[PDB]
């Protein structure tokens, strides 16, 4: 019996539960509380217990451990990991790890960890002597990503739009700016279900920070994969804390020959996060943003890579334009120019309530000759000679109503092609 | 035939390591000639220092999957020995060590983990302690000459390739390095 | 606020209202704020709905952040680092309960008072909130009241709280008024609703049309 | 054997537009009721509105499937009742149209297809001359009872409520408005 499945079951479960077992008054306190004050008594019944979950480094050489569905929240739930379990398991943060839980002595609180039975989904002894960082290394993105199902629906036409706009392969380095309500939440949704319905073998990561709780709370119903959000009810450590040791669990997962792709929402927001929990180093910028405060998301943002002996990382991500904040451009041309590809929409085309507010002329792709075919390749310089003349609105039009009557994508080209 | 497989493969790469480390000092005997001689052109020059570098890396990591190969080779050869020694005999040792596996078998996970430790350390007492007289001891009977051919210890030339590393950013450079290498051996 | 305002808020409501002048410390302007949204929070448990109206963010703020003990960390203008937590999570309590019930807070905010510490505390405050609703003197001065910035207002998620016809018809309207000055927008929609009685009126005023 | 899984997947799409539309006409009747008395809670008004237009939406979303499902019943029954005439009279027709299949048989696709549209609109002529009597045919041997139940065209009522056509993300969200009703009845 683990932790997992209790959490995952709603508070009624938990209720029901406590009546059967004694806890006549579980209706108080938080969640995490009263599942550590139901598995106190269940250690005191002697029930087998069972854990699962991710382990992280603190300042001391001892290790903590959290949970998934938790939102990545280090509290009561969380579970010790002696150094000396990291030192003969060769172990490290963001990896996980099924073991069953001890019942803690008299005075300490979590469940200690026994052992590992299991390290990055994979035997702890292969775990031991095992691939490296070092090995894993960046490659430019050559297997194309596909996100087109074929229902004749919105989603599905935003994602033919996206497809023709910009190729999106493994192990790239995408971004995306756009203006307030330019449509960033459904075009999210909708690669986010694309890449998860047609390639179920790759692993979905949803990254969330700052959020509204209720856009939160309605991804955590729709993506298959899991979902990580920290909405802005936390503070800025809780953000920036999450940020590392999620983009350092999907570097450990795509360690072990896995293809990871991970949505972030947003860079802007991260980098303030950044700025506001680093120490200032004196040199200033323009918007109150030093030095120090631009590296930390660099890197985040390089992280993205492809593998050539196998797997691959890509991070798509998106951020913020004119919001009325100067840093924010301060950060929008101090990260342009450093990703694989960018996806621009804009103002005035989301106006007209022609959705999605794509710019196929601004946007664009680096070696696009290598991720795609010759045939192909041809097939959208066609596409763009044929739409860079006219205007950008017009041709949005132009697509999404003559796009729609053709079910696939294949066909619209040699549909068009004819004309 | 697992283990043999293995062992082909293992011999596999160990050759292609071998060829390569041939035309390895095929590079540096011509490097050593032309800067011995009259070798006013440079160009000739930087790019003998690119087959040398990308040699160097190549060689290096040829090396370390050797190693691993042997390792596992011989990982894999330990357990089929495990699986057919308890398949044979482990009603004896049931005998011996009889509290430690009651312990694993119908107890919960942390009376399993001493169990755990207390068959080890006593397992590795007993090894400690056996192993005083030392006396010479043969290989498997059906891997008896596979096994000293391939030997426990491999070559010398190989752990001092192994053990250079390189940055990945480095490693990316050596691979596009290599890739125009052998673009260089098309034309 | 003002004694006056005070007394003529409490003599003009129907439910009843919570209010503390300025003649008492923060102290007890900021204990009063948390233990209503608490106990707003315990009425709601019970699957009731609950609708908080808040003037305004600022002084909730700076009374939080002259309460709250110094964290050593200055942030711009001069508010310090842990003292804008307490009015963000005052503010992010408001949701709609998907088992039953629901938390609606209405808070205004000031802007352009003249300081610092009001421009401070909303840029961040910018995102947060899913309604917002703008103001501006430029119009107010020469009476076209409310004077609010229509243009630079709105609602997000507009299409699932509504029906579907008034959705395009709140469209029409937007693009019809985009082109003419916000003002003109303004006063242009008073005259129009002068005459209408009910909002389907002037729906049909403005679609024959 | 599939025809009677299309039939019985007919009737049951059948059944559930029915009783789609009794739900319906149950709440424009509530609705109705409540706007003749002096009912003051708008708020009963709006989320009746949104009923309205989410039993509405579910109603065409019926409408559509149940003719959908009419036109798979109507194509399988049509293929198998052809398959078994031409399996009863294909020498004949093959003696009718000779050429064509002569060409057929040897010759590449696009001289394939040449021979298909001229056999196809032959065959056309060929029809409108034999129907130029116009004689009165009734249904076929066991598929007459299916085509008889399932009727001939589908209900005028499902043809007078799917003339009104919804785009996908008008679809997505009455579907998700749906699924909030659906969590609000099981409460
Ligand atoms: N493919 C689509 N399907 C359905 N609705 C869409 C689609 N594309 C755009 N919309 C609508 O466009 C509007 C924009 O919604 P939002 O996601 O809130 O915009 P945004 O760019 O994410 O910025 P915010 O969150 O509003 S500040 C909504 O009313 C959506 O219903
Ligand atoms: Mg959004």
């Amino acid at each position: 019996m683990n932790l997992t499945e209790l959490k995952n079951t709603p508070v009624s479960e938990l209720i029901t539960l406590g009546e059967n077992m004694g806890l006549e008054n579980l209706a108080r306190m938080r969640k995490q509380d009263i599942i550590f004050a139901i598995l106190k008594q269940h250690a005191k019944s002697g029930e087998d217990i069972f854990g699962d979950g991710v382990l992280e480094i603190l300042q001391d050489g001892f290790g903590f451990l959290r949970s998934a569905d938790s939102s990545y929240l280090a509290g009561p739930d969380d579970i010790y990991v002696s150094p000396s379990q990291i030192r003969r398991f060769n172990l490290r943060t963001g990896d996980t790890i099924s073991g069953k839980i001890r019942p803690p002595k008299e005075g300490e609180r979590y469940f200690a960890l026994l052992k590992v039975n299991e390290v990055n989904f994979d035997k702890p002894e292969n775990a031991r002597n095992k691939i490296l960082f070092e090995n894993l290394t960046p490659l430019h993105a050559n297997s194309r990503l596909r996100m087109e199902r074929g229902n004749g629906s919105t989603e599905d036409l935003t994602a033919r739009v996206l497809d023709l706009a910009s190729p999106i392969g493994r192990g790239q380095r995408g971004l995306i700016v756009a203006p307030p309500k330019a449509g960033k939440t459904m075009l999210l949704q909708n690669i986010a279900q694309s890449i998860a319905y047609n390639h179920p073998d790759c692993v979905l990561m949803v990254l969330l920070i700052d959020e509204r709780p209720e856009e939160v709370t309605e991804m955590q119903r729709l993506v298959k994969g899991e979902v990580v959000a920290s909405t802005f009810d936390e503070p800025a450590s809780r953000h920036v804390q999450v940020a590392e040791m999620v983009i350092e669990k999907a570097k450990r997962l795509v360690e072990h020959k896995k293809d990871v792709i991970i949505l972030l929402d947003s860079i802007t927001r991260l980098a303030r996060a950044y700025n506001t929990v680093v120490p200032a180093s004196g040199k200033v910028l323009t918007g109150g943003v030093d030095a120090n405060a631009l590296h930390r998301p660099k890197r985040f943002f390089g992280a993205a890579r492809n593998v050539e002996e196998g797997g691959s990382l890509t991070i798509i991500a998106t951020a913020l334009i004119d919001t009325g904040s100067k840093m924010d451009e301060v950060i929008y041309e101090e990260f342009k120019g450093t990703g694989n590809m960018e996806l621009h929409l804009s103002r005035k085309i989301a106006e007209k309530r022609v959705f999605p507010a794509i710019d196929y002329n601004r946007s664009g792709t680096r070696k696009e000759e290598l991720l795609t075919t010759q045939e192909e390749l041809q097939k959208m310089w066609i596409l763009r000679k044929i739409i860079h003349p006219m205007g950008e609105i017009d041709a949005m039009e132009f697509l999404i109503n003559k796009l729609a009557m053709t079910k696939t994508n294949d066909d619209f080209f040699e549909m068009m092609k004819r004309s | 035939t697992a283990l043999q497989q293995a062992f082909d493969t293992c011999q596999n790469n160990k050759a292609a390591w071998l060829q390569r480390k041939n035309e390895l000092a095929a590079a540096e005997q011509e490097y050593l000639r032309l800067l011995s001689g009259e070798g006013r052109n440079v160009s000739r020059l930087d790019e003998l220092r690119n087959i040398i570098e990308v040699r160097k890396w190549q060689v290096n990591q040829a090396a370390g999957r050797y190693i691993r190969s042997h390792e596992a080779v011989q990982h894999i050869s330990i357990r089929d020995r495990l699986n057919d020694f308890m398949q044979q005999h482990g009603t004896a040792l049931a005998a011996a060590l009889a509290p430690e596996l009651m312990g694993y078998s119908e107890l919960t996970a942390i009376a399993r983990n001493c169990a755990i430790q207390r068959a080890t350390d006593a397992l590795r007492e007993a090894l400690l302690s056996w192993l005083a007289k030392g006396e010479k001891i043969n290989y498997s009977a059906q891997d008896s000459d596979i096994l000293t051919t391939i030997g426990f210890r491999p070559d010398v030339a190989s752990v001092d390739d192994s053990r250079e590393k390189f940055t990945p950013a480095q490693n990316m450079i050596f691979s596009r390095k290599s890739a125009q290498l052998a673009s260089r051996q098309s034309v």
